[PDB]
């Protein structure tokens, strides 16, 4: 009955990502820190007693 | 070459030329040493200098 959209096949867009969602990651990092040591087995002291 | 005696009348004769050509081809040689990655971190910041 009339010229529609169908005929002329369009082919869309692409919204891909977005830039940040909350990733559950790491929760250790968060209740004590890094400490970064060189390569190599790491040995330190443990005071128990009181 | 042997020089020969030689009368007025007999015949001058000839030798033979001893030429020996040695020919070498090309070969190319490989060393290899597998070293993991482990042990390259390990001289970098442990400070040894091992490869160099």
């Amino acid at each position: 009955d009339f010229l529609s959209v169908g005929k002329l096949e369009l082919p869309g867009s692409m919204i891909g990502a977005v830039r940040d969602r909350a990733i559950d990651s790491g929760v250790l990092a968060k209740l004590s820190p890094e400490q970064p040591t060189i390569f190599g087995p790491v040995k330190g002291a443990v005071f128990s007693g009181v | 070459p042997r020089a020969k005696i030689v009368g007025e009348g007999e015949v001058k004769p000839s030798a033979s030329v001893d030429v020996s050509a040695f020919t070498a081809q090309p070969i190319k040689v490989v060393t290899q040493q597998r070293v993991s990655d482990e042990f390259m971190w390990a001289d970098a910041d442990y400070r040894l200098g091992v490869l160099q």
